[PDB]
């Protein structure tokens, strides 16, 4: 069956710049003078959407910043210029022979200036404490690049595990990311110690950003 | 416009079946081939098979032969896929898509809204919703981040809205993660200091799978 290999798997491009996305098929996908390769855009959360068909034809309603070239085995999707809401995964697909097959996708990331997180920390709610559980939560908001470490400290000793980190997809307007980090304890372990800290380490500073609270106030 | 509306999320036990639908509008259902496509979280797309409504004929990816079955209801412009002997391998998003172009080798010009299938033994559980507000006596500094932690529910998903959608631009939704076989997600909103707490803030959490909605007022401790 025809294998499509896209590259890169992942691509960071600045606003206003040109993105180049490749797809190579293991067999020629040409027939009757055409190249049966298509490109789709998928924004996260959403169905794919047709950008280009038969290698180079622009689907209607799709802006001319998107263009496709190539024939036989090598194909290119170009985005030019790239805009903030192009954050998506792009997929090539052949339909020259059954079964139709898809490349593994290329995830387009917008490259923008560095931005430090805004960190907020929150103790367990009295509601949760009544259940006998205890989650401490730390929001790390509007940062770039995506790469960030959160370190949890309880009275100055570091805790893993019980930590769940979860990032948003890159914002399609400001191109930043947010993260939440949740440390889950038992009500009893929670009530045993006093000081809780969420430390965010990011390339914006040689210096961790710290937020803390003391359970007894 | 051409629309393909797909049936809602489905939770199915291992070994059971599921049947899902795709309603066409804005065009002649009987005039187009309908294809189906599997997307497993949230990466690779695989073509399943196709069906001609009016007529028709159908065909499958060999990988999906034992597994999938395509049917149509022409009277009601609805295409159907049924999946049998489900494994966690079949937990995925399924799309229907219209085939365009002049031929058998056509591209897909419209995609349906996607049906999410979870294959699991874990029981439907509603979420606990806890407020996330300052704090320890003081607010700092010029903007205030509030949140709701939505915890211990199954299956996915939930929807969190803030002041019935009045807060919007500031909302961050954090994807759900599975701990101890239950889901936890959170959502934050940020408002101006000068506004809080005088202007009250409520997160509403919907878990359609358990028909439960919960509102939480973001009181200060
Ligand atoms: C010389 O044979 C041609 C020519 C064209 S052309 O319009 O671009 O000249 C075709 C244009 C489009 C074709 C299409 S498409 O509209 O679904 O992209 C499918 C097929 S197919 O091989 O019969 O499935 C074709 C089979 C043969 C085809 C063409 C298609
Ligand atoms: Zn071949
Ligand atoms: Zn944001």
């Amino acid at each position: 069956d025809i294998v499509l290999t896209q590259s890169p798997a992942s691509l960071a491009v600045s606003l206003g710049q040109r993105a180049t996305i490749s797809c190579r098929a293991s067999e020629s996908v040409d027939s009757y003078g055409n190249s049966f390769m298509h490109w789709y855009q998928q924004k996260p959360g959403q169905p794919p959407k047709l950008l280009i068909y038969r290698a180079s034809n622009l689907e209607s309603g799709i802006p001319a910043r998107f263009s496709g070239s190539g024939s036989r085995t090598d194909f290119t999707l170009t985005i030019n210029p790239v805009e903030a809401d192009d954050v998506a995964t792009y997929y090539c697909q052949q339909s020259n022979e059954d079964p139709r097959t898809f490349g593994g996708g290329t995830k387009l990331e917008i490259k923008r200036a560095d931005a430090a997180p805004t960190v907020s920390i929150f103790p367990p709610s009295s509601e949760q404490l009544t259940s006998g559980g205890a989650s401490v939560v730390c929001f790390l908001n509007n940062f770039y690049p995506k790469d960030i470490n959160v370190k949890w400290k309880i009275d100055g000793s570091e805790r893993q595990n019980g930590v769940l980190n979860s990032w948003t997809d890159q914002d399609s307007k400001d191109s930043t990311y947010s993260m939440s980090s949740t440390l889950t304890l038992t009500k009893d372990e929670y009530e045993r110690h006093n000081s809780y800290t969420c430390e965010a380490t990011h390339k914006t500073s040689t210096s961790p950003i710290v937020k803390s609270f003391n359970r007894n106030e | 416009e051409v629309q393909l509306q797909q049936s809602g999320p489905e939770l199915v036990k291992p070994g059971a079946s599921v049947k899902m639908s795709c309603k066409a509008s804005g065009y002649t259902f009987t005039d187009y081939y309908m294809h189906w496509v599997k997307q497993s979280h949230g990466k690779s797309l695989e073509w399943i098979g196709y069906i001609y409504p009016n007529n028709g004929g159908n065909g499958y990816n060999q990988k999906f032969k034992g597994k999938a079955t395509l049917t149509v209801d022409k009277s009601s412009s609805t295409a159907y896929m049924e999946l049998r002997s489900l494994t966690s391998d079949d937990s995925a998003v399924y799309y229907c898509a219209r085939r365009g172009g002049y031929g058998i080798r056509g591209y897909f010009d419209v995609w349906g809204t996607g049906t999410t299938v979870t294959v699991s033994s874990a029981k439907t559980t509603p979420p606990s919703v806890y407020p996330l507000a300052p704090g320890c006596g003081d607010t700092t500094g010029s903007s205030v981040t509030s949140g709701c932690l939505v915890k211990g529910y199954f299956p996915e998903p939930v929807t969190v809205t803030w002041n019935s959608g009045s807060l919007s631009s500031s909302v961050h939704t954090f994807p759900a993660l599975l701990q101890s076989g239950l889901y936890t997600m959170s959502s934050s909103v940020t408002v101006p200091s000068s506004t809080w707490p005088s202007q009250t803030v409520t997160c509403s959490v919907a878990h359609p799978a358990s028909s439960t909605t919960v509102d939480k007022k973001l009181e200060p401790s």
